[PDB]
Parts: C-alpha cells; structure tokens; sequence
RNA sequence: CCCGGCGAGGGGAGUGAAAAAGAACCUGAAACCGUGUACGUACAAGCAGUGGGAGCACGCUUAGGCGUGUGACUGCGUACC
RNA sequence: GUGAAGAGGGAAACAACCCAGACCGCCAGCUAAGGUCCCAAAGUCAUGGUUAAGUGGGAAACGCGGAAGAU
RNA sequence: CACAGGUGGUCAGGUAGAGAAUACCAAGGCGCUUGAGAGAACUCGGGUGAAGGAACUAGGCAAAAUGGUGCC
RNA sequence: GCCAGGCUGUCUCCACCCGAGACUCAGUGAAAUUGAACUCGCUGUGAAGAUGCAGUGUACCCGCGGCAAGAUCUGCCGUGGGCGCUGGAGAACUGAGGGGGGCUGCUCCUAGUACGAGAGGACCGGAGUGGACGCAUCACUGGUGUUCGGGUUGUCAUGCCAAUGGCACUGCCCGGUAGCUAAAUGCGGAAGAGAUAAGUGCUGAAAGCAUCUAAGCACGAAACUUGCCCCGAGAUGAGUUCUCCCUGACCCUUUAAGGGUCCUGAAGGAACGUUGAAGACGACGACGUUGAUAGGCCGGGUGUGUAAGCGCAGCGAUGCGUUGAGCUAACCGGUACUAAUGAACCGUGAGGCUUAACCU
C-alpha cells in the first residue's frame, strides 16, 4: 500500500545508469579486509534484470581463469557503489542465459551502433 | 551446496581431474555439505607419475558451488560448477599451490588462513 | 509486559549501513486505546481491554455501540486483552502509542497462520485435518525500526499472517 | 493453493475455454443480450469488456486486435461504428446482469447479460 | 362441468344397492413406506425385558386414588437352534 | 456327590466349590451357607489378645527378612 | 443390454512428405445421452525443475539423452 | 556374455502447473452382509484377547471428508445442525482439564587459569557459529507459473500480399506477473523456580572419641514438574465481566411453571448478492448506495522485447527512423461506470417458586 511504497522509495538514490541487457558493466564493491574497508573492481556482462523496487538486482557474468562466475548485484543495495558503462552491447533478449554454453566467438556480442 | 555421490571440478595441480562424492561429514545425520563443509571424496583419474594415486581415498573441502552461497547484503555468488580440492586430515596444507578461478571470502576459518593467500583472482 | 495489537501490511528488506540487508515485517500499529478495565476485586483479575481501528456505525451492533459509549471512545475492529505485569496501572480512554516498543528490543509476534485446506499425512506429519487460521507465536524477535509519528513498525523474520491479517506484538517475555 | 488466483475453473480445454470465450462475445456483441450462466457470464464479462474499451479508440493496429480475439469480420465491423461511439460518454460497466430464476434442466442458475444501453 | 398440458391423474354431478365396486375393478394382513394423535428422550453406558414406579392426556364411581397411551429412576437380567 | 436331566442363595463374575431338590398365587413369619461401614439387608454391639507394616487385601525352601507379577 | 469386445471384401484426394506411416485440410459423417459448480486431501494420465544420473529397489523394469548425409 | 562413458524426480525431498474422478447442486441408481441392537475404555474371570459376565472411569444427540489400528460397524483428527446453561441477544476473558518437544557439534574470551614438585590441566556451560524437528514468510537464491509476451516447422482459414487465428504433447522452445514453493531466511530447545538421588555441610552426643540426625538444622543431577506456546466453561460443576432490547390490551378454564384472541416484531440472527490471501460441503472474515466488496476504467509497476502501418536501401532474403515501441492475466493508489435495491422471516412484549439483608 502507500506505507510500504513509502518506506521502499525513501531509501532510493537516483544514481543507476539505465544498462540495456546483454551490455558490459563494470561494478564497484565496498569489501571489509581486516579492520578497514576497500574498493573492488568487477567487469562482466549483465544477464537478466529483475528491478522489483529496491530489490532490484543484476546478474553479471565474468570469465576468470577460463571458467564463468555469475554474481547478482543488487541495484540499490549500499555495498554496491557506482555503475558504469565501458563496451555497449545490443541484443533483443531481456535474459540472455543461452551463453552459459557457448564460447570463444560464439559468445561475443556486436556493437550496438544506436 | 554438495550432496552425496556428486562429481567435483579440481582446483589444484595435484593432477586429478574427476573426483566422485563417498561420504558426507560435518554433522551427525547431515543431508547436504556447504562450501565451508570437509566432504569425503575419490579419484576417477590421475597423471601418470605424481603424488596422488587412482583409488586413494581423503578428505576434501568445496571452493566453488553451482547453487552458490548468499551474502548479509543480499549478493549471492554461483560458480559455473561445483569445484573441490582435496584436503588431508593431516598436513591439512594442500599440495597444489595454484587454484582455478576466484574464491569467495567465507574461507577466513581458523585452519583456512593458508588459503587466502593463494588464488590471486580475487 | 503489555502488548499491542497491529495490522500486518508486508515485509521487505532493509540495508544497513555497513552494508548488511535484514528481512523487516511491517506492522501498521493504530493507537490503541484502552476501552475497559479489568481488576481483582471485581473481575478476579487484573487485565485492560484495547481496542483499535473504526467500525461503520450501520454495521456496528447496539451493544457494541453501547459498551464504547461507556468508554468514552468511538468503536473499533476488534477487543482484546493483555494480563498486567503487576506495574502501573492504566485508565479507560488512555490512548496507546508504539513508544512502548521503541525501548525494548525483543518482541514476540502472535497471529493467524494463513489458512490452508484439507492437508494429507505426509503433508501434516511428514492425521489430515484443517491447517491455517490457528493461533501461532513467534518469540524472540528484535525491532529494527521504530517509527511513532508515522504508525510503522519492522520486526526482523515473518510473522504469522498474509497481508490485511491482525495481529499482536507483546515483549518478549524469554530473555 | 486457492490463494489470490483469477479465473474461475470451468474445467474444459484451455484452447476449448478460449474458443467458448469468443463465441460467447460474438454471440453478445451481434445481438447485445445473452442468456448464458452466471458463472459463464461473469467471465464473459470479464473478457468482453476490454474488447468494447478497446473498441471505443479506433486504428487499423486497435482493429487487427480485436478481429485477433474475435476472428469475425463482420462482428468487428460492428465495433468501432455503433458501440463505440454509443458509450464513449460511459467509461467502464458496458454490462449488466439479472437474474431469471435457476435453468429448469438441471436446476442450473441462469441469468440475462445485457449492454447498458441495449437499444436506441 | 372444473382443475390439469387440447395429456396422465384428480375433484364435482349422474347412473349404479353400494363407485369404502371405476376397467390395476369380490373379500384386502404383515413384512415396507407416510401424516396426525398421547408420552419418553439431547449428563446419559451393555440381549433393550421383568416387578416397583412419580409424572404426563382421555373416559369412568362425575373425586373415593379405576382402565387405557408412555415409562424418568430403580433390584435382577451374558438371544434361539 | 454335581452337571448331563435341579432351579435358587453365597464365593465380586463363574458348569463340576458351600447351603439347598422350585405344584401355582399371596406387599406374612422363621432358618441352612454367607454377612451385619457404605455401595447393598443387617451390630460402626460387648469382653480378652496380635497388628504400625494397608501384612490384612498373594506367595515356598531358607538365615521379621526371604518378596520380583501382569497395559 | 444403444456394452468398452470380434465381424468378411472394395472405393484410397491435396499440402510437407521415400512412403497406403506421420500432422492439417477436400466431399462425407460426427461433438459420442447426465450438465453446471470454489476446484480440498487423495487416485489416475501428463509437463517443468537448483545440487545426480542409478546413492531407493534383489534388479537401467517406467522415464530420460542421441536418432542422418560427405570429409579431416 | 562383459566392461567404460553420457543419459531422467528411482531417491536425499519432492515443489509447482494442465486434464478425468474424489465434494455440492437437479434426476436415474444395485450389490455382497443382515437374529435383534439403546453397537464406550481399563481390570478380573470365561470353550482362554469379552461392545453384552463382576468392579472402575469417561462420554450432550445427530451429520460430512480421510487417515485403516480392528469401508457395514468400533476407534482418531478437523468441522458442522439441534439442544441448555432459566427473559432474550452481541462481544471480551479467568480457567478444571487437555496437545506436544525440552536434542546436539565446533570455536572465542575465560585460560595455558585454579590445582599441580614437575608432567599434566577444568569447573566455566557467559558469547558467536553448525547439524536434525517444528512454526512463520516469498524481498532476497532460485523451481513452478499451459491464464502474459517473443522465436520458430508443417497445414487450414480470413476473397489475395502483409498481418492475424485454430491444430500438430502447451505443436517445439526462450523468458516471466501474482499465488505456492525449499534448495532461501527469522525464532525455539530457555533463563529462573519447586521438590530431588548420590554427594557436598554449621553446632552435636547417646557411647568425655567418632557420626548425614537423636536435639537445633543447610545446599545440590542434564533425572521430574512448573516456567515456553496452543485448544479449552458440552467443565451439564454448563463460569466471570461489559453493553443493548422488550415497560400493550382483552377473554375463557379443568384457576396455574394454565390456555386462547387483536396489536406489537425491539437488539440480534438467519434469508439473498459482491465476494476473500476462509472454505471439499458447512463454517469464518469485509461490504451491500450512509460503498472500494467483485468487475471494468485511469496512472504506475512487473514481464516480454524495437508490434502493424509509413518512406529509404538491396531488382530479391532483410535492415534502417518512426520505436526501449506494442501488448501485458492474478500487483499497487484512485474512479459508482456496472453489480451488491425498498424489503419479507425468526427472534418479543418485563422474565418461574423458596429462603436471608435492606427503604418501605
């Protein structure tokens, strides 16, 4: 109802580009060493949007020594810190889970070229 | 997440490459093992010469879950698949000195502090 | 010590700022005003009826409507009571605020689980008979947010009851 | 189970549903006034309603859709021509519904389902 | 003649000794199915009856405590071949 | 001796345990076995003894103990 | 029994099809004699699914994977 | 005949979805069995496990769905109709009693601490974190989501192209709204209290020693019960509290917990509709014009993905701007536009006798 809408939307920052899906994205992640706390750097592909007001997360997937790790970042969430846009990408899929198989130049993605 | 009778991806170069589920550890009457679980498994190959032998039984511990694992802030991490290295209940220090592919930060245990430090992906 | 009852409206989560997010049930919390008192030496015991919400007064039945114009107060949804911890008494007309809880820390939920039909043996006991719309508590629950002026309380975990269900948050007598 | 879900069963095929559907709107929409089961006609109403809104705005796109649900060129030359501009004032409860009794065959309850404005 | 559906069936009138003889037709019982009448039963345990038995209605000697309809309660009572 | 082919009363129930052989009816009295706190009809009756453990109200051989009995 | 069963021969189109098999249509015949209801547990016939393909069962018994052309 | 490998809910654990039965409404409708039934548990006996014998306890009467310990009956869980709690009615609870479980590993500081010649080495059970059970939830992890969207092979049809609809398992797939879901996340095995075995004890003889006891007279095990939640006044012993409604008349008799007639019809309920995250049918919750109860509509959100048409390019497949566009069931805030009308029925008209205290 409105309560609830109220309490979601209070905690919103408008900050999130708005990524296309199939599109390279690079994260920064606050992560906790020791007693203090530094910057990551994650670059992938972002797979499916699921944006169900603040719960609103991304699958981004990457190849790191030749295997495929996928994390669910979540848009809003504090930990996550800025987005960024460094390759653009085009394809007429909202999921694109069809390339957990596919490889080499078969996963490869043309320019968008908007 | 791991249950009994499932195959492992190797993350060391001990040389195996298949290693098969026997037995499952880490609580009496327990159904499933986490990442940071010790796991009973096998070897279905191995190099010609090395250390490691076809048949030899030993613990193990998972680094990589298909499922995944969450996270306090809601994250979840899922892997590819599910990989494993083999662990012993003495010289708990793995042979291999490489491992494949990143590794998550659950891995801060107490007998887990030599393991950080490899794995540099992350 | 003394309960209150709210209104389940939905759960959601909640980040922290050092980055850690918390499942939050939302309880709507009325002022709930204090309609009858209960005491030893007429009622055997000491207890205070509140009440919360409003009524339509076409449907409201006259004793209804008769018994809150004795208390001084317009009708609500429902009556319930809460036994005294043997502290500071109350009086009728006494309106209730969720200030109570905003120093507490550990409460307990009390509900009506969702109602379900005909369940099979595997589906009870892992015999058949109804499941749902039975009393239900969940103790040791720790508030997250407290939120006076605008009637809002987040409870950590779920809590019996889908959303539009009433429900009963009382401190949490285990400690 | 049973647990906020719309549509009420009427066990049958779901294409067979479907097809039930558009007859029954045809039917409606050709001679405005049907005399069907109250558990049929709440569906029916239900599901022609938007196609009377939809109706109300005319385009070859607002056109190709309706004929898609009613694959009837005749009943989608009715609309757009005399329903729409009849209710463009109204806006929503183009149907109304009254009972006649229980369906003296097998005691089924059967009622009228009629546009509100129905003539004129 | 009327109800009924221009049916089946029924209700009047008439004939008929009689229609409590109507073609399902002399006489018409129990198993079985219904209404009404009078009584008991919803805190009360077992071959369901036997004696005691207040109470509940009718007619009687117009009370005089009589019979019929039922049996709350109570002692006893583990079917036939 | 009983049942077979004999009822009735007592032993809480019970066919072989005790008294006892029913012609029928009666709102009468007296007895056999068994009882006389109640349930249920009768003495909370008298005299002289044992009992402190509910042994009574289940138990042998053996030095009060032995003693462990059936949802 | 208007039963769910058996009953001998002939007539043998179009589309994509090696095919009279396969799926939809031509002429023709039918919706099969109880219908409608929120659509519970449960039974029967099926579909999808995270960690696995044999760790339940004496048992790969149901189901599920591929289902070809020429060459390196 | 055998071996190595891929290959599915056979399973850990099953979760969801589509059809025919299972339940209700209107009608047809037979069987096996049947001495009669007002068809309880336990103990003892019995031609020997007793619904029927002796003793004891519980249970209002009658229905609907299954679990099959013995689907007619006995028995269990849930839920209904009638009845009484004494004038009637609507709510809130005390509670005699009843359901159940009280499991368990690792680490941290305590602490390398007391004690101990040294070696050796805790009580601690205080905090954090696992395993198995139950309860709660869908925001998160995903599964399902044949009612939403898109790709695509064949065929038919809309007079034909384009564009659409049906069939071929949902025709085959790719995603997914809401609901349900575990593989996902929140909590619990309390603390404390009573009685406690062993054991630990202040003074202490009889019997100038001694002793848990003879006199005065204290703690205590994870064993047991409360403490933790849930049902519960059908608890017939039928409870406690609050509130509301009825304040008429007349006649007769077998003259009293009597009967009858006219008027009255209170509060409340049922009757019917919208219906629900309530439901097999009952029942339960919100509303019924003095309204957001259901449908539709507006806008948002999710999902899917660049709809058709238009003009350009390739003589064709196709792409380009229109166009992050079109569509969108179950989600959210409003909207009376549509459907829930005015009503009828039951439920009454001061509430039985006795006793004790009050003003009369």
């Amino acid at each position: 109802s409105n309560i609830i809408k109220q309490l979601e939307q209070e905690q919103m920052k408008q900050d999130v580009p708005s990524f296309r899906p199939g599109d390279t994205v690079e994260v920064k992640v606050w992560v906790v060493e020791g007693s203090k706390k530094r910057l990551q750097a994650f670059e992938g592909v972002v797979i499916a949007i699921r944006n169900r007001g603040l719960h609103s997360a991304f699958t981004v997937r990457k190849i790191s020594n030749g295997e495929g790790v996928e994390r669910v970042f979540q848009t809003h969430s504090p930990v996550v810190d800025s987005i960024s846009v460094k390759r653009r990408g085009a394809v007429r899929k909202a999921k694109l889970y069809y390339l957990r198989e596919r490889t080499g130049k078969a996963a490869r993605i043309k320019e968008r070229l908007n | 997440m791991i249950q009994e009778q499932t195959m492992l991806n190797v993350a060391d170069n001990s040389g195996a490459r298949r290693v098969m589920c026997i037995k499952v550890l880490g609580g009496s009457h327990r159904r499933y093992a986490g990442v940071g679980d010790i796991i009973k498994i096998t070897i279905k190959e191995a190099i010609p010469r090395g250390k490691v032998k076809k048949g030899d039984v030993l613990k193990a511990v998972v680094v990589r879950t298909k499922k995944g694992v969450r996270r306090p802030d809601g994250s979840v991490i899922r892997f590819d698949g599910n990989a494993c290295v083999l662990l012993n209940n003495n010289s708990e220090q793995p042979i291999g000195t490489r491992i494949f592919g990143p590794v998550t930060r659950e891995l801060r245990s107490e007998k887990f502090m030599k393991i950080i430090s490899l794995a540099p992906e992350v | 010590m003394i309960g209150l009852v709210g209104k389940k409206v939905g759960m959601t989560r909640i980040f922290t700022e050092d980055g850690v997010s918390i499942p939050v049930t939302v309880i709507e919390v009325e002022a709930n005003r204090v309609t009858q008192v209960k005491d030893l030496a007429n009622d055997g015991y000491r207890a205070i009826q509140v009440t919360t919400g409003a009524k339509k007064a076409n449907r409201v039945t006259k004793p209804e409507a008769g018994h809150f114009a004795k208390a001084g107060v317009e009708a609500g949804r429902g009556l319930w009571e809460f036994r005294l911890a043997e502290g500071e008494e109350f009086t009728v007309g006494q309106s209730i605020s969720v200030e109570l809880f905003a120093d507490v820390k550990k409460v307990d939920v009390t509900g009506t689980s969702k109602g379900k039909g005909f369940a099979g043996t595997v589906k009870r006991w892992n015999m058949a008979g109804q499941m749902g719309n039975e009393r239900v508590t969940v103790q040791s629950l720790d508030v997250v947010r407290v939120d006076a002026e605008r009637n809002l309380l987040l409870v950590k975990g779920a809590v019996p009851g889908a959303t539009g269900s009433d429900l009963i948050v009382k401190p949490a007598v285990k400690a | 189970m049973r647990h906020r879900k719309s549509g009420r069963q009427l066990n049958r095929n779901s294409s067979h549903r479907q097809a039930m559907f558009r007859n029954m709107a045809g039917s409606l929409v050709r001679h405005e006034i049907i005399k069907t089961t109250l558990p049929k006609a709440k569906e029916l109403r239900r599901v022609v309603e938007p196609l009377i809104t939809l109706a109300k705005t005319d385009s070859v796109a607002n056109r190709r859709l309706a004929f898609a649900r009613t694959r009837d060129n005749e009943i989608v030359a009715k609309l757009f021509n005399e329903l729409g501009p009849r209710f463009a004032s109204r806006a929503g409860g183009y149907t109304r519904i009254l009972k006649c009794g229980f369906r003296a065959g097998d005691n089924a309850p059967m009622a009228y389902i009629e546009l509100v404005d129905r003539s004129e």
